[PDB]
């Protein structure tokens, strides 16, 4: 079976001398070493939490598939049974006449945010997203991406989770655990940098409600220092995982489980940061093979010749990591990233500022730049996610209104 | 496949005795504290032995073995043969045989028995759990799957739940602690499966007293495992809808409005109450009610839409519903038997017809059928899907035009390929589905004389 | 029949088809609740018949061609059991005329029948409705919604809003007029009015009862979120109404959703509700803060200073946030296992006068769900340490006198009464309260649907604590186990090998075991006295004990084995409850135990390393200053020759010590290095001390720090050096590795930090003493991967990147140290060795790559 | 003495224990090892409440 993606893999059925089934992808022209590395990550911090009392009455582990290289070209990827992606989870859900007209209609937010960018910017490539950076305002952005949000169904999630389930009971069920490991999943991934956290990249147990994170391409900052449309945001916490807690706020169980999980790795970050250490001073990732990456998939279009340039240096990256495991402002460290990557650029004081915050709005603009606690560092991560001055200016494929 | 049917004693009379003297046997041989029985354990065990290995399917002979076995513990017959071969016999040699004698017998019954049923199984399951704790000792595993069945069957049948029980209590008491910690996690659900029942021969309120005792005693550190299966895989299960969508809409009829209900919310309490109900008036109402809406879902989506859209798709609830159809036409019942067998013949001729065919309607039945041919725990299903199969062809190849077969599922053909590679899989039951499916289809395949002279090579070729 | 008949006739129910419902709503009694949802279908579908579309068939066209052949009747045998007879073999009093009944007709034919009877759907829909509750409910939901919606286009909304205020006032009957409690009554009465927009006005109160009752915890949880999203009752925070005391609707049904998820043991959702919703102070948030970092001390600090506050200049807190204050004050000093503080708690609102009136708890229901529980725990607790007082005594006594304060004292606080009657002997009546509590155990497990985790664990935990109750009573309850030493050696070790899990017990579970445990050894103790009233009368009556003394001086008698077995469940205890972050628990129980820990040399030493390990613990969580003095106190006790007398003779306490004090100084050394003139912030005698105690004779702040991490590395090469020193047998399986393991982890980890910190900085003093740094680091390192250290092979790139940065120092020491380690414990690293073949430094893994390509 | 003739048998006090002194008046000699005493707890609300 060919498997509608990018890079178009196929999946094969291999049956084992335990009279089972195994079935995988199989990925060629694709070098797999990074997945395997951020897997044996994963396992690490999944160790760490359980050996934790406060994470192990709960249950918090990060679910982890199996990535195998076979050669510096092809590999074998675990295949995930009863899955299904968040994207296609919220398509479905959706009906007929809301599907055509966000799938295929003008005045869509798919098209009105290209709109928008037309107007504020005249260009039709990815500069116009550096002249909007230069050439807008928050109130403007704010109002746009507002108005843009009320042009999707607010329950998607809700409805879905509704219509899978028979009893009050599985709804209640299936709701803790989606943001259970959705807390987790975006606490492990800013903790390892990981960028790039498209409705694409999020596969959704379909009978227990469990997320799984997916398609590990960038890592440490790579999101925010390498692209041409940098990512200044920690993780992705939308409009629909807000609403999916309709009439609770995202400072209950999501942020107790992202304060606890926090707070079990910054306790002897020891063995966490030798990990990566080790991970990010490594011979086969020089800097051709992040390019190779990056220029097979479309992305946001980092193009053959990199404005960027060359600036890899895997000492920045580990002490940034280092850093945010101990008391550190989110805001600090994009910013730093953004220095590092996006220094020769014309809207470098307006990224700086975007990322940074307002003073009036934002809780991360009146803390410190280190010594922070787990739970105002939670805080403020939430608050960095939740900006609808950094959201309404990513990139188009982001998707920030879902 | 199943070996204990369609088989009777060539002498009637010869069987009572046996029943008699095993009988009697429970009775007296037990008695005198078995101080006269020390010399007898070996020569009695040797020769049940040998012939319940001659004739397998006879379980007096399982009986007297567990007798056997429960005096010689009251002897402690099994106390010093543990090192096995490490020494050869400091003390006796008859001691160390009737050990390495039993060690293999009951691995042997551990292996066999995953095939009997009924009484034959209760004694088979008895026999293993009534062993010395020595010889679980050696390996745990092939004797746990035991002590799960002889739970789940004891959940209706008190007398497995004792013995199961019993045999837990001893396996925690006396075997070390580091061997037998895995193998928790594998037993206690079916005891949480025992304590669910508690809202609704010893009684079963002094065995779930003896539960929560055994699950207190075990300690915190090991009675969590209580909850290992529960909220993972098929616990989740069952609580998800069958459609994401509603097709089976309902105008229940009054005199002046038309309210409009759903009858799919109605069919997995409903199948669950056909399939598995304690009372027989709630089942035979849940079998009617089950037939009249396997009626209603078949007009419904026979029926031509009002609206402008196209047919209702009920390929989702077919497929729910079509395994149950299967479960229950062939069940212990005679009532559910004779009253859901010709449904199955009759859907099956109904989607091999002319009007209904190339569709995924007849690829759901198909499957189906397929599916439940390889059950790996029930025989009796097995044969009827091979009956399945067989009416499958003869109707597919009578019904259709000589035409109208090129690039069409469903056909000879594919039939043929889905068995050849039930045929080459490497696990035992799909052979085994594939034997009896060919098994089941030979006598109207060599009617056909062009069928014959293109299918023979290569299917002997597949099956050898 | 009769009477269906009599009641479904016209003028008692009328066949409007709309008011047929209201008419069944009206028709309800509390002791049919059982069967009213079958008798409501039963009279809703009753009417069915009279349709002219109920005769006729429902599908107008065949599949295709069939003709169907006459009626086919199954043959209507008598049924027998076959699952209990012998195989291969070869009455009906009331069975025979209780027979199967059938429904509808069949036709037999090459296809299927679809042209069926418009009743053949009906008539066994409302069959098996009769015979399950759940049919019942399903079908009486759709019933209503579908004669709802239809209603909805035949009225006008006057009408329509008159017929929901009916049922609305129907529905809050139903749910305020009921003892049974039904779970599929109030479980289809709740959804029904989810499923609807006007019966989302339901009463909370009502709802929230129900639920609990019924344990319907799920459905009253989605009704009171769909009626807090959905109504909008109120969005205006100006207050436009005049001003009243009644507490704002909304806030009620905020307080009864909390309730509810406390209930199912969702403490976070319960925490983010008192933080977002009903919190409304400064103070709360602090609070609720220390509460979820598990620093209860700090939290009822908070709460206390909240509560006698008197003067607000933002305004007054609302009576939800008081409640809540109190509430979360009594679990707060549940926690910390403050009896006293627990007690007054409980009482203190009863009553004004300084002796409560315990008879009180009976007058308001509020009372008796909020504070009763937490009394009788406290009374309870008190009088099971050993403290003398009678309240909670006559208390029970003159409660159950009555009839109602018994049931509802038998139905939960069974367990109590079993512990409060063996207290006062009457060992025969106690075994009648614990098999009521067993009872109520598999009563209450059962009741629980099995979605909810946290409920189920909590019962085992119970049932857990239930059953060593009922062992310990057995075990009492038989003279024989009086006398010898046997019994009781077998009760102590089933004891100390049944424990309860560390890591994922709460510390409720642990104060209640080693409480009830602490109560038996003391009652076994009491009735194992000499019999005589006079001590050792009849000692010296007999000749036993005179040569019991000489021979069998080995150990004591049974007041030494119990006064033992206390102090290891006791240290257990604080073990564990040092490993689940509770420091004051910790702090309490290490000084109720240090009362008496010094009369032995190894239970002082035992005292003194789990204080230490305990205030290393409490360090993390500090600044700099706090960490200081923290271990500072340590300090004091791990330099003392009072017990390094004992230190001499045993060399694993030796190795502790050294271990203990090597960090103590490495986290001065830290504290100090990560905060300049933090013991300038500090008085002049801690300073001074710590200056003493780095031995560097200058003054600054960098010679100090270099003493102390020059100490800490001395303690850490001497535990290594005691633990090297043929200080155990090879001891195969490593038994007893863990602390050899833990030495050569501990001074792995200081070193390789040390070298950490000199590569990251730019490095201008020579630092010629570090050369026996990374060696040391190695083969340490390489010792702890022998010993199946998990950490060291999660460690093992480490080592190769100081065999890259310093080869010359530790190549050849890897080497020879590598050659030794087994091959499969560097599957995990494969990639690493084998991307380090073509360098230089590739000697050392040859022969590991070699052994696992041989294996 | 009042047993009583129904099963109840409520007990008018406890013969077991009633020790008058518990642990040394000393109670533990380091003050510095322990943290300080929390404060005692303290209450007073308005009492004969109707639902409060």
């Amino acid at each position: 079976t060919v498997m509608a993606s990018l890079r178009r893999p196929k999946r094969i059925i291999i049956r084992g001398h335990d009279e089972r089934e195994h079935p995988f992808l199989v990925k060629g022209g694709e070098d797999l070493r990074q997945d395997q590395r951020v897997e044996q990550l994963f396992q690490v911090m999944n160790g760490i939490l359980a050996q934790d009392s406060a994470c192990s009455q709960r249950a918090l582990q990060l679910r982890t598939y199996s990535v195998v290289p076979m050669t510096s070209r092809l590999g074998l990827i675990e295949w995930l049974e009863n899955t299904v992606t968040l994207k296609d989870l919220l398509l479905n859900t959706m009906s007929q006449e809301e599907k055509a007209a966000y799938l295929s209609d003008p005045r869509a937010p798919p098209c009105e945010y290209k709109d928008w960018l037309t107007k504020m910017s005249g260009k039709h490539d990815v500069g116009a997203y550096m002249l909007m950076y230069k050439g807008a305002n928050r109130t403007e952005t704010v109002t746009s991406f507002r108005k843009r949000e009320s042009k999707v169904p607010a329950d998607l999630l809700k409805r879905a989770f509704v219509r899978m389930s028979t009893s009050p009971e599985a709804f209640l069920a299936l709701r803790s655990h989606f943001a259970s490991s959705h807390a987790l999943i975006c606490i492990s991934h800013w903790i390892l940098g990981i960028g790039d956290r498209h409705l694409n990249n999020f596969m959704v147990a379909m009978e227990t409600g469990g997320v799984i994170g997916i398609d590990f391409g960038h890592a440490f900052g790579s999101a925010t220092q390498f692209l041409p449309v940098p990512e200044l945001m920690p993780f992705r916490l939308t409009r629909q995982f807000i609403n999916l807690m309709l009439p609770m706020k995202e400072t209950g169980l999501m942020y107790s489980i992202m304060v606890h999980a926090l707070r079990a790795f910054r306790s002897d970050p020891g063995l966490l940061t030798n990990t990566m250490d080790v991970f990010v001073k490594e011979p086969s990732f020089d800097w051709k093979n992040f390019e190779q990456k990056m220029l097979k998939k479309g992305g946001s279009w980092i193009q053959e010749i990199n404005v960027a340039e060359k600036n890899w240096y895997p000492r920045q990256k580990i002490c940034y990591a280092k850093r945010k495991l101990a008391g550190a402002n989110p805001a600090v460290i994009t910013c730093d990233e953004l220095l590092l990557g996006h220094e020769k650029a014309p809207a470098f004081r307006d990224y700086v500022a975007v990322a940074r915050g307002s003073k009036d709005h934002n809780i991360r603009a009146q803390e410190p730049e280190s010594g922070l606690s787990e739970e105002t560092q939670v805080k403020c991560l939430m608050d960095q996610a939740t900006d609808p001055n950094i959201l309404g200016r990513t990139w188009e494929g982001w998707e920030p209104w879902m | 496949s199943d070996p204990a049917a369609n088989l009777h004693p060539a002498k009637p009379k010869d069987f009572s005795a046996f029943i008699n003297l095993v009988e009697f046997c429970r009775e007296i041989l037990p008695e005198k504290q078995a101080e006269f029985f020390e010399p007898w354990v070996y020569s009695f065990s040797y020769e049940l032995i040998l012939q319940s290995t001659r004739l397998p399917l006879i379980s007096g002979f399982y009986k007297l073995l567990s007798i056997t076995v429960r005096n010689a513990k009251k002897i402690k017959y099994f106390e010093g043969v543990s090192p096995k071969s490490l020494k050869h016999s400091p003390e006796d040699p008859e001691k160390y045989s009737c050990f390495a004698l039993f060690v293999k017998f009951g691995k042997e019954v551990a292996v066999k028995m995953k095939q009997y049923k009924d009484e034959l199984l209760a004694s088979c399951l008895t026999f293993l759990l009534s062993l010395p704790h020595n010889i679980i000792e050696l390996d745990v595993r092939a004797y746990v799957p035991a002590l799960q069945m002889a739970f789940k069957l004891g959940l209706s049948y008190t007398p497995l739940a004792e013995v199961g029980l019993n045999a837990l209590e001893e396996w925690s008491i006396y075997i070390d602690r580091h061997v037998m910690q895995p193998y928790y996690k594998d037993i206690l659900p079916c005891l949480d499966g025992y304590l669910k029942t508690s809202a609704l021969a010893i009684s079963l309120e002094e065995i779930r007293i003896r539960v929560v005792q055994m699950l207190g005693s075990l300690g915190g550190q090991i009675n969590k495992n209580l909850l290992t299966v529960t909220s993972s895989d098929e616990m989740m299960k069952s609580y998800v809808a069958w459609d994401r969508e509603k097709r089976l809409s309902f105008a229940v009829p009054f005199r002046e409005m038309k309210p409009v209900i759903f009858l799919d919310v109605f069919l997995p309490r409903v199948t669950e109450l056909a399939l598995t109900a304690s009372d027989r008036q709630t089942k035979v109402a849940a079998c009617e009610l089950l037939h009249s809406m396997v009626m209603f879902m078949l007009g419904k989506a026979t029926q031509m839409p009002e609206g402008g859209q196209g047919a209702p798709p009920m390929y989702q609830l077919y497929k729910r519903t079509f395994p149950v159809l299967l479960r229950l036409a062939c069940d212990v019942d005679q009532v559910t038997r004779q009253l859901y067998e010709p449904l199955v013949m009759q859907l099956i001729h109904w989607f091999t017809n002319n009007k209904k065919f190339e569709s995924q309607d007849t690829v759901a039945l198909l499957e189906a059928i397929l599916d439940g041919i390889v059950d790996p725990v029930d025989s009796t299903l097995r044969d009827f899907c091979g009956r399945c199969i067989r009416e499958f062809l003869k109707w597919s190849i009578k019904q259709i035009t000589p035409q109208q077969q090129e690039k069409s599922p469903v056909n000879t053909k594919s039939l043929f390929k889905r068995l050849y590679s039930l045929a080459l899989h490497p696990n035992a039951f799909k052979r085994l589905g594939a034997s009896l499916a060919f098994n089941n289809i030979y006598r109207e395949f060599r009617e056909e004389e062009s069928l014959v002279e293109q299918f023979v090579f290569e299917a002997l070729v597949i099956y050898m | 029949l009769i009477i269906r008949n009599f009641w479904s006739h016209e003028t008692r129910l009328p066949s409007n088809t709309l008011d047929r419902l209201l008419a069944l709503n009206s028709l309800y009694s509390p002791k049919i609740e059982v069967h009213f949802l079958s008798l409501a279908t039963n009279f809703l579908l009753e009417m069915t018949s009279m349709s002219p579309d109920y005769p006729n068939p429902m599908f107008e066209h065949p599949l295709s061609e069939c003709e169907f052949q006459e009626y086919t009747i199954d043959s209507d045998w008598r049924f027998r059991s076959t699952v209990l007879t012998p195989m291969f073999v070869e009455e009906l009093k009331m069975k025979q005329d209780a027979q199967v009944v059938l429904y509808r007709s069949y036709r037999h034919g090459d296809l299927p029948d679809i042209q069926i009877k418009h009743s053949s759907l009906i008539t066994p829909l409302q069959a098996v409705a009769q015979r399950d509750p759940i049919i019942a409910k399903q079908l009486f939901s759709s019933l209503f919604s579908g004669i709802l919606k239809e209603m909805d286009k035949f009225k006008t909304l006057s009408e329509k809003n008159n017929i929901t205020q009916k049922l609305l006032q129907d529905f809050n009957r139903f749910l305020n007029t009921t003892f049974s409690f039904f779970p599929p009554f109030v479980s289809c009465i709740q959804d029904i009015s989810c499923q609807h927009a006007a019966l989302l006005s339901l009463d909370p109160a009502a709802v929230s009862a129900g639920c609990l009752a019924s344990l319907q915890q799920p459905v009253g949880i989605r009704l009171l979120e769909e009626a807090l999203l959905r109504l909008l009752p109120a969005e205006l925070p100006a207050k436009r109404v005049r001003g009243k005391a009644r507490l704002p609707p909304d806030v009620l049904r905020w307080v009864e959703l909390a309730k509810l998820y406390r209930s199912i043991g969702e403490y976070d959702v319960l925490r983010g509700i008192f933080t977002s919703e009903i919190g409304t102070k400064q103070i709360t948030q602090s609070a609720l803060l220390a509460e979820a970092r598990s620093d209860y001390s700090e939290a009822a600090k908070q709460y206390d200073e909240a509560l006698n506050k008197q003067d607000w200049v933002d305004g007054e807190p609302t009576e939800a946030e008081k409640d809540f204050w109190e509430l979360a004050s009594l679990d707060c000093y549940n926690h910390l296992a403050e009896w006293k503080s627990l007690e007054y708690c409980s009482t203190a609102s009863i009553d004004s006068e300084n002796p409560p009136d315990l008879n009180k708890i009976w007058s308001e229901p509020f009372y008796q769900e909020t504070y009763l529980p937490y009394m009788i725990r406290s009374k309870l607790k008190l009088l099971l340490q050993g403290e003398a007082d009678q309240s909670l005594l006559t208390f029970i006594d003159k409660a159950m006198h009555g009839e109602l304060q018994k049931a509802i004292l038998e139905l939960h606080y069974s367990q109590e009464l079993s512990l409060l009657y063996l207290l006062q002997d009457d060992v025969d009546r106690a075994k009648y309260y614990i098999q009521n509590g067993i009872q109520s155990f598999m009563q209450n497990y059962s009741s629980i649907d099995v979605l909810l985790h946290q409920s189920r664990l909590t019962k085992l935990q119970s049932v857990q604590a239930l059953t060593e109750i009922q062992e310990f009573i057995s075990f009492i309850s038989k003279q024989g186990n009086l006398s010898s030493q046997v019994p009781l050696k077998r009760l102590l070790n089933t004891w100390t090998n049944r424990y309860p899990d560390a890591k994922m017990d709460p510390m409720n579970i642990w104060d209640d075991i080693i409480t009830n445990r602490c109560f038996f050894l003391s009652k076994i103790e009491e009735k194992l006295t000499p019999l005589p009233e006079d001590n050792s009368m009849n000692v010296d009556q007999d000749g036993d004990p005179s040569d019991r003394m000489e021979v069998q001086e080995q150990e004591e008698d049974i007041s030494s084995l119990i006064r033992s077995c206390k102090f290891s469940m006791k240290m257990k205890m604080i073990d564990s409850a040092r490993k689940q972050n509770n420091f004051s628990l910790a702090m309490k129980l290490l000084k109720e135990l240090h009362k008496e820990s010094k009369t032995r040399d190894d239970w002082l030493v035992s005292w003194v390393q789990s204080y230490c390990r305990l205030s290393h613990c409490r360090s993390r969580s500090q600044g700099c200053s706090e960490q200081v003095l923290t271990v500072l106190k340590t300090v004091s006790l791990l330099d003392e020759n009072n017990v390094s007398s004992y230190l001499s003779k045993n060399i694993l306490a030796f190795r502790d010590q050294n271990i203990l004090l090597g960090t103590t100084y490495r986290i001065i050394a830290n504290a100090l290095s990560s905060e300049p003139a933090c013991l300038a912030e500090i008085e002049e005698d801690k300073a001074r001390r710590i200056l003493e105690l780095s031995g560097s004779s200058s003054e600054d702040s960098e010679k100090v720090i270099a003493g102390l991490y020059q100490r800490a590395f001395q303690h850490l090469s001497e535990a290594v050096q005691a633990a090297e020193e043929e200080a155990q047998p090879p001891s195969w399986s490593c038994g007893p590795a863990a602390g050899v393991i833990d030495a050569y982890m501990t001074l792995a980890d200081f070193c390789d930090q040390q070298l950490r910190k000199e590569e990251e900085n730019a490095s201008v003093i020579d630092s010629a003493e570090l050369q026996a740094y990374p060696a040391l680091v190695v083969e340490k390192m390489l010792k702890a991967l022998k010993l199946n250290s998990n950490e060291a092979r999660l460690k093992f790139p480490r080592l190769l990147q100081i065999i890259e940065r310093y080869p010359e120092e530790t190549l050849s020491l890897m080497t020879k140290e590598i050659s030794s380690v087994p091959c499969w414990q560097f599957i995990s690293w494969i990639s690493h060795m084998v991307a380090l073949l073509d360098k230089d430094q590739a000697v050392a893994v040859q022969h590991s790559v070699e052994e696992i390509t041989d294996n | 003495s009042q047993s009583t003739e129904p099963k109840y048998k409520p007990l008018g006090k406890l013969k077991r224990a009633r020790t008058v002194h518990r642990d040394s008046e000393e109670e533990d000699d380091y003050l510095f090892d322990d943290p300080l005493p929390i404060p005692l707890r303290h209450k007073v609300p308005y009492p004969e409440t109707f639902h409060p």
